[PDB]
RNA sequence: GGUUGAAACACGACCUGAGAAA
């Protein structure tokens, strides 16, 4: 029966200057025995707080640690912009070592609307039989949107994939590509190839479109 | 100079199921007789999960159950590296590993306080394939914002991963690398994009540089409007 | 439980306490 560390909240969506706090129970005692992490995605996780409230040196003051029993808080007092991370809790107090499932930490902002952008496949591209569509939208806020697809104005199903950047280290947006993939058969049998953008910075859906070789 | 703690990792890559495979952790900056060590590794969308350790002036060494028994860590120091052995590999296995220094007990506790830069196993019998890059081209007629955008997709590559910059890197502002996607073939394909002024198309060049180690693939691609 | 030896075990020194497997 190993030590389970539960953290909560999943998420949370504060605005720079906010005051924020994660928890993690540990469940059996860890004495003191815990330390925080801050990790962007895909790199690798930050010593942030050491046995439960001390604070790693170089590490800003607006992080600190608290412990009761075996309840765990992590605080930081003025969230920053670059703070946008997943942040666990570890235990140490024995063998295996174990983590809580991360907290992901959002920077709230106000709402921006996104430019739309979409492009043709290549020629290139073509010669080998798939065609790719895109639509880029880009620097918006918050992260929500719809993409749909239209080819000669009908709706598009099951053949486009999304992908999300990570928050602006500076001003807090998302970028969006939306991949439509199709043969080049089917490609080169219809016209009209549209990206419909709905998303709350936009009063009325916009709708970027080209025509199939039409400059 | 200035002797900075760095731990960097080497050894990873694509391996097939049942295969083995050694990573390795050179540290500099500290001597690592007189440290723990620690593996941790973070599998795709999941967290991070404790792997294995070595014990100073003892040697002792401990494992996660998931590993027990295919697992061996282990530490040279006349190299100052320690290592993890992977034997039996199995497809849950994929993770980027990174190695971890836990602190010295007066100032840090029990806290891992250096970590390397992580190196991604891929548990897979599919085989290296370099990308194709094809170009997301601009247009002064295509404008929204207040700039063009334009962009290369990079396409059907495997394992990751792939890095992209523009201009040989002096081009920096305004550009979004977008996360790979796995696409139904089993390979990948990401897109980066830049956003520039409508007036400088035509006026400046715009080249993206594709880099896929796993295949050794370095492509250029010249980035332009179509004369139409 | 805490301090401390570059130190969770092994190899050491301590503090609190009836006892640090408390």
């Amino acid at each position: 029966s190993d030590i389970q560390m539960t953290q909560s909240p999943s998420s949370l969506s504060a605005s720079v200057g906010d005051r924020v706090t994660i928890t993690c129970r540990a469940s059996q005692s860890v004495s003191s025995a815990v330390a925080w992490y801050q990790q962007k995605p895909g790199k690798a996780p930050k010593l942030l707080i050491y046995s439960a409230s001390s604070l790693y040196s170089g590490v800003p003051s607006r992080f600190s640690g608290s412990r009761s029993g075996t309840d765990f808080t992590l605080t930081i007092s003025s969230l920053q912009p670059e703070d946008f991370a997943t942040y666990y809790c570890q235990q140490s107090y024995s063998f295996p070592s174990t983590f809580g499932q991360g907290t992901k930490v959002e920077i709230k902002r106000t709402v921006a609307a996104p430019s739309v952008f979409i492009f043709p496949p290549s020629d290139e591209q073509l010669k080998s039989g798939t065609a790719s569509v895109v639509c880029l939208l880009n620097n918006f806020y918050p992260r929500e949107a719809k993409v749909q697809w239209k080819v000669d104005n009908a709706l598009q199903s099951g053949n486009s994939q999304e992908s999300v950047t990570e928050q602006d280290s500076k001003d807090s947006t998302y970028s969006l590509s939306s991949t439509l993939t199709l043969s080049k058969a089917d490609y080169e049998k219809h016209k009209v190839y549209a990206c419909e953008v709905t998303h709350q910075g936009l009063s009325s859906p916009v709708t970027k479109s080209f025509n199939r070789g039409e400059c | 100079e200035i002797s900075e703690v760095q731990l960097v990792e080497s050894g990873g890559g694509l391996v097939q199921p049942g295969g083995s495979l050694r990573l390795s952790c050179a540290a500099s900056g500290f001597y690592i007789s007189y440290s723990s060590i620690h593996w941790v590794r973070q599998a795709p969308g999941k967290g991070l999960e404790w792997v294995a350790s070595i014990s100073p002036y003892s040697g002792s060494t401990y494992y996660a159950d998931s590993v027990k028994g295919r697992f061996t860590i282990s530490a040279d120091t006349s190299k100052n590296t320690a290592y993890l052995q992977m034997n039996s590999l199995r497809a849950e296995d994929t993770a980027v590993y990174y190695c971890a220094r836990q602190g010295y007990r007066r100032r840090s506790g029990r806290g891992f306080d250096y970590w390397g830069q992580g190196t991604l196993v891929t548990v897979s019998s599919a085989s290296t394939k370099g990308p194709s890059v094809f170009p997301l081209a601009p247009s002064s007629k295509s404008t929204s914002g207040g700039t063009a955008a334009l962009g290369c997709l990079v396409k059907d590559y495997f394992p990751e991963p792939v890095t992209v910059s523009w201009n040989s890197g002096a081009l920096t502002s305004g550009v979004h690398t977008f996360p790979a996607v796995l696409q139904s073939s089993g390979l990948y394909s990401l897109s980066s994009v830049v956003t520039v002024p409508s007036s400088s198309l035509g006026t400046q060049t715009y080249i993206c540089n594709v880099n896929h180690k796993p295949s050794n693939t370095k492509v250029d691609k010249k980035v332009e409007p179509k004369s139409c």
